[PDB]
RNA sequence: UUGGCACCUCGAUGUCGGCUCAUCGCAUCCUGGGGCUGUAGUCGGUCCCAAGGGUUGGGCUGUUCGCCCAUUAAAGCGGUACGCGAGCUGGGUUCAGAACGUCGUGAGACAGUUCGGUCCCUAUCCGUCGUGGGCGUAGGAAAUUUGAGAGGAGCUGUCCUUAGUACGAGAGGACCGGGAUGGACAUACCUCUGGUGUACCAGUUGUCGUGCCAACGGCAUAGCUGGGUAGCUAUGUGUGGACGGGAUAAGUGCUGAAAGCAUCUAAGCAUGAAGCCCCCCUCAAGAUGAGAUUUCCCAACUUCGGUUAUAAGAUCCCUCAAAGAUGAUGAGGUUAAUAGGUUCGAGGUGGAAGCAUGGUGACAUGUGGAGCUGACGAAUACUAAUCGAUCGAAGACUUAAU
């Protein structure tokens, strides 16, 4: 099992051998390094901690996340690696194969590999029940004073309360989503890009976590 | 430009063989068609009503009247399915999209040649 | 862009008036949100001015309001002339940043952020 | 996209000129049909002396749609009108003539006789 | 629609825990030494970033 | 259900149907597993286990029902104030008008009918859905995390093959097994097909302006019309419910006695469902039982009690968006590409102005894929992210071990 971290550059299409159009998402997986290796002996579970995308080294009066802080720099230095913006663990990958400070490359993944891609979905802000929960609108005429309302929120004296998990208006998006059984169309070592068939969760410039499909 | 990485990955897909055509030009498009085992080229001849997009995602639409019924075919410009494109006629138009032609029929639909 | 609490037509008109006012006086006091919208509008007019072509002057004429600026010599100059004259000459060697904004702090009436925007 | 109450022209010499869609077959809750889909319909308007008559509930296959169909290669085909052919249970056309172009998707549906009778397949 | 019971003084005061105004974001002005709002021109001396405005 | 009773409510507990949104039971409508059959096969009948998921659109009627049409794997039955009117409607019913039949001497009346007929309320508390702050978690911090718990998902058709084989006189036609492709639903996303696109481009009408021409501006729904970038989107594009494991139900047994036989049960040992617990997805240490790993910071004073500002770090304030009601979150703050401007592109529009030329003129052609261009890609300190300020450790005790 293999895992790489990347940013979602955007979507495009590629023409297949048969001339079939394949919609694809461009992912850049440059600057991936194994920052730490966790084992059952020490941490109680086996995983590799991988850092993606180098950030600037510590400076005295850094006011932003662009420059690494002292605590982060130390953790990266232990791996003999530059400070990283994003760090994520991969439990799927075997600990023995990877070594601390080892670069993880796009070439690990190959074309035709079935993969599961994880990312935070795009944020929609505060949303009503119709958009958020796919509920039906009320009549738009015939005396209607019900259009985009949530509907009844309960019964009457029995219960005399709203049950937990009642679908109501609230903030929508920003959730972690894993799309399963996507495929790698192409891997570009030169550009450090992996082409993934279909669309992956989240905004452009959003971190995507590509793993080998759990279901096989 | 578009994102540099997206351009680089899809650059190979782009084809230089295709002729330069504008909307309002009659084209003859040779499309590779597979009927069962047999494969043959079928020609669709129609005015180019619309051209949209850029890069590998660029597409064009050609409109023909077949047996008294209007048919429009939208092709990916860089699709490998099209054997060749031939510009039969160059026509004068005042707009990029010739959606008005859909309503028009017979003499009204005629486009003046350049 | 910012809607500025006005309809599309009212916004366009206000931005034209604000731009013209900045051209006439070379400094104005306004709300922060209005100033941040104006900087783009004025600077794009300066860009047209520096080009100095007839098309540019005709394009500039669209945004600018028809106003008269009285010189010390008592010569009368339109805002369009001033933009394509003195203002264009001043910023010939400068690429962008024709305007600057300085925050003045809140005003009494509505507690709105008063700012000064000025050419240079 | 053909739903209930949609009226389609009939491209055949069956005797039916226009039909209204009673039902779209394919399962529970199936709403819309495109080219190559069988529909249950009634003959709203009929040409005199036809085999099919007005007020007849009949089954038909859609041959043309304004919506059109998307092909795997990323090409599209669209028509100016929605059309159907009244068909027998065997999928053979009731009429002996098909009028106007028909989509290649019909060949996949095994409506071979309609395809053969059709003047043009696009 | 309407309050069923009266709000106690306690309940009211608990709600007003967060109903407070923050101290103005101010720094001593370099030119004069009077306090000025940060990122704003000093009203007393009319100077910002060591330049008279 | 129709009733009986008159126990709560007459200083008001809104009443039928529909809509919106469900939630629960199982006496199971479909799908799953079985026993028996008057079970040849395909189909059925009946009974037992099973509530995981699913369980359609129309015509008539205020209707609920019911009938009908066309479907479907199936069109389940009930409870929740005949769920749900401070969520909606108001057709029926149950005010004032009017009319018919009928009854009444009459005024009038009729679970008879007909036409018309005002549905208020700014959420205090609990509850529910989102989103912050405080304190705690025995030093102060930056990250990466485990998962006690919890939620989500859970559905099915058809076709091909096995096989015209099993079975059958024939007609017809399996299981079991292996593939393929749909319907409905869920979710993510905008490459494609479309929608929108009020600071994009073009055409055009009336009128009033910029002195006039030319060229433009205002107003007329954005005046109107044809297109359309980003973003947001479905009807568009992907993906999912896979394969499995453990324990079981109704069942089916193996060995086996009480009970020399028999016996699935008593001891013991197997097998056995869409169901249970997992597997898959998301949340999760206020899990006060507050967990783990890695890294960073670590001094002086002192009344010897402790204090101090400072460290690591984080904020104020400011430039912002991939985030957003506001907080928060994220990108940045000169040792700087965060935004604007500028420069160059993408995409869009479709040939600017000016001038020349041809025409009597309306116009056409050339210069020239021209000119212009919100959000998109890149580059560039020209402008603004100034100068500053605030908060923020020094690590309790007991016992055991070392
Ligand atoms: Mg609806
Ligand atoms: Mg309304
Ligand atoms: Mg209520
Ligand atoms: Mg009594
Ligand atoms: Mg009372
Ligand atoms: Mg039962
Ligand atoms: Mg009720
Ligand atoms: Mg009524
Ligand atoms: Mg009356
Ligand atoms: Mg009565
Ligand atoms: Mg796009
Ligand atoms: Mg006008
Ligand atoms: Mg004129
Ligand atoms: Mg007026
Ligand atoms: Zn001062």
């Amino acid at each position: 099992t293999k895992g790489i971290l990347g940013r979602k550059i955007g979507m495009t299409q590629v023409f297949g051998e048969n001339g079939e159009l394949i919609p694809v998402t461009v992912v850049e997986a440059k600057e991936n390094v194994v920052l730490q290796k966790k084992t059952v002996e020490v941490d109680g579970y086996n995983a590799i901690q991988v850092g993606f995308e180098d950030k600037k080294a510590y400076k005295k009066d850094a006011k932003s996340n662009k420059y690494a802080n002292k605590p982060a720099e130390g953790h990266a230095k232990k791996a003999d690696a530059a400070p990283k913006r994003f760090i994520r663990e991969f439990r799927n990958v075997d600990v023995d194969a990877y070594e601390v400070g080892q670069e993880v490359s796009v070439d690990t993944f190959v074309a035709g590999d079935v993969i599961d891609v994880t990312g935070v979905s795009k944020g929609k802000g505060f949303q009503g029940a119709i958009k958020r929960h796919g509920q039906s609108r009320g009549p738009m005429s015939h005396g209607s004073h019900f259009h985009r309302a949530p509907g009844s929120v309960g019964m009457a004296s029995d219960a005399s309360r709203v049950f937990k998990g009642q679908k109501m208006p609230g903030r929508m998006g920003g959730n972690t989503v894993t799309v399963q059984n996507l495929e790698v169309v192409q891997v570009d070592t030169e550009n450090k890009v992996i082409l993934v068939k279909g669309n992956v969760p989240g905004p452009k410039k959003g971190l995507v976590e590509i793993r080998t499909s759990i279901k096989k | 430009t578009n994102h540099k990485l997206i351009e680089a990955v899809t650059k190979s897909q782009l084809r230089t063989d295709l002729p330069s055509f504008r909307p309002g030009d009659t084209l003859r498009v040779h499309v590779r068609i597979i009927e069962g085992t047999r494969e043959r080229i079928q020609v669709f001849e129609g005015v180019v009503i619309k051209r949209r997009g850029g890069g590998v995602s660029e597409t064009f639409t050609v409109r023909k009247i077949s047996s008294g019924v209007g048919v429009e075919r939208t092709f990916p410009l860089h699709t490998p399915k099209i054997e060749k494109i031939e510009v039969k006629r160059r026509g004068k138009v005042r707009r990029a999209k010739l959606y008005y032609l859909r309503s028009l029929r017979g003499k009204a639909a005629r486009i003046q040649e350049i | 862009y910012r809607k500025l609490g006005r309809t599309s037509d009212q916004r366009k008109a206000m931005l034209r008036d604000l731009a013209t006012s900045l051209i006439i006086s070379e400094r104005i006091e306004t709300t922060e949100a209005r100033a941040k919208e104006v900087r783009s509008v004025v600077e794009k007019l300066i860009t047209l001015g520096k080009k100095g072509d007839l098309a540019s002057r005709r394009n500039a004429a669209k945004t600018l309001r028809n106003v008269e600026i009285l010189n010390e010599d008592e010569t009368t100059q339109t805002a369009l002339q001033k933009l394509f004259g003195e203002i264009a000459e001043r910023y010939t060697e400068r690429q962008g940043g024709y305007t600057r904004i300085l925050k003045q702090g809140p005003r009494r009436g509505d507690g709105a952020e008063s700012v000064i925007i000025e050419l240079v | 996209m053909i739903q209930q109450e949609t009226r389609l022209k009939v491209a055949d010499n069956s005797g039916a000129r226009e039909v209204l869609t009673i039902k779209v077959l394919g399962g529970s809750g199936r709403k819309t049909a495109n080219i190559g889909d069988v529909i249950v319909c009634t003959v709203k308007n009929a040409t005199p002396g036809g085999v099919v008559k007005k007020g007849d509930v009949v089954k038909a296959v859609i041959v043309r749609t304004k919506s059109g169909v998307r092909r795997n290669d990323g090409s599209y085909i669209k028509f100016d009108e929605n059309a159907c052919v009244i068909i027998r249970d065997d999928k053979g056309p009731r009429g002996t003539r098909i009028f106007g172009p028909v989509a290649r998707e019909l060949r996949e549906g095994n409506f071979m006789k309609i395809v053969s009778l059709a003047p043009e397949v696009l | 629609a309407v309050p069923k019971r009266r709000t106690s003084k306690t309940r009211k005061n608990k709600r007003r825990t967060h109903f407070k105004i923050s101290v103005p974001g101010m720094t001593e002005c370099p030119n004069c030494g009077e306090y000025k709002l940060s990122h704003r021109v000093c009203k007393n001396c009319g100077s910002y970033n060591g330049e008279e405005v």
